[PDB]
């Protein structure tokens, strides 16, 4: 009925990070989740989609990232690798039912990471 | 691309409500009139939202 | 013979259809079903 | 901030088919006696005639 | 018998034209004066009339 997305707390660069995106569901397997990405006040972006059988990340996060599923849980979870400072964005996650089309857009999180 | 179709039977519709106020800055039909509308018994409704 | 089975994938993935026969109730629950390899019901003898 | 025309705009589409099925979507328009054995001007469910 | 069944035809072929869309929307004339008004409607009864 509805996704809240929790997470995206202060880490260091390079660490590693676990954002869950848990959903009001039954099916959300099915609902197959797509990330986004939006940078603090410019353009936003997509992140990755774990769509069933296969995968498909972008071109920031090219392979640095370890993307899983829960369908015992109906829930999804990005891995975070390589994390860098010019990545802090605001990462969104979405799933769209096959039958009778409906959004169930999350609120987002934080991914603010230090540079030095 | 996730168009809400939602299922429309088994009641009564008017439309004249929807006719008559002007918020809408298109209300075109291509099979009907917009006019007749209050004097025809359909089979089925499709509501498409998006 | 107490009904029939509908669907796509039936393993609770997609929507099925579902009848069943019976004396009271042919209830035609349309849900996901998570479908047995075997679906049957068996009648005491 | 974007100027008129761009602004999203909230679509909606009445898809319905006719005299295809037992109608279940009628307009609101007043049933009335039913007559017989005189030429009359019928409108049951939509089969307009004489 | 042949001169009976010319006639049969030729009058069951020119009942079974009143069938025809011949490009309108529906074959039934009632149905689509009572479904559009007269301004769109008369395209529709001219090639029922053509
Ligand atoms: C029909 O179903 C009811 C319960 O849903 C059951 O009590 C009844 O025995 C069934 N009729 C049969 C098995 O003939």
């Amino acid at each position: 009925v509805q996704l809240q997305e929790s997470g995206g707390g202060l880490v260091q660069a390079g660490g590693s990070l676990r954002l869950s995106c848990v959903a009001s569901g039954r099916t959300f397997s099915s609902l197959n989740i797509v990330w986004f990405r939006q940078a603090p006040g410019k353009e936003r972006k997509f992140v990755a989609a774990i769509n069933d059988r296969n995968t498909a990340y972008a071109e920031s996060v090219k392979g640095r990232f370890t993307i899983s599923r829960d369908n015992a849980k109906n829930t999804v979870h990005l891995q975070m690798n390589s994390l860098k400072p010019e990545d802090t964005a605001v990462y969104y996650c979405h799933s769209a039912d096959v039958n009778g089309g409906m959004d169930y857009w999350g609120k987002g999180t934080q991914v603010t990471v230090s540079s030095h | 691309y996730a168009w809400n179709r939602k299922r429309i039977s088994n009641c009564v519709a008017d439309y004249s409500v929807l006719y008559n106020s002007a918020s809408f800055s298109t209300f075109k039909c291509y099979g009907v009139s917009p006019t007749k509308l209050n004097d025809l018994c359909f089979t089925n409704v499709y509501a498409d939202s998006f | 013979i107490r009904g029939w089975i509908f669907g796509t994938t039936l393993d609770s993935k997609t929507q099925s259809l579902l009848i069943v026969n019976n004396a009271t109730n042919v209830v035609i629950k349309v849900c996901e079903f998570q479908f047995c390899n075997d679906p049957f019901l068996g009648v005491y003898y | 901030t974007n100027g008129v025309g761009y602004q999203p705009y909230r679509v909606v589409v009445l898809s319905f088919e006719l005299l295809h099925a037992p109608a279940t979507v009628c307009g609101p328009k007043k049933s009335t006696n039913l007559v017989k054995n005189k030429c009359v001007n019928f409108n049951f469910n939509g089969l307009t005639g004489t | 018998q042949d001169v009976v069944n010319q006639n049969a035809q030729a009058l069951n072929t020119l009942v079974k034209q009143l069938s025809s869309n011949f490009g309108a929307i529906s074959s039934v004339l009632n149905d689509i004066l009572s479904r559009l008004d007269p301004p769109e409607a008369e395209v529709q009864i001219d090639r029922l009339i053509t």
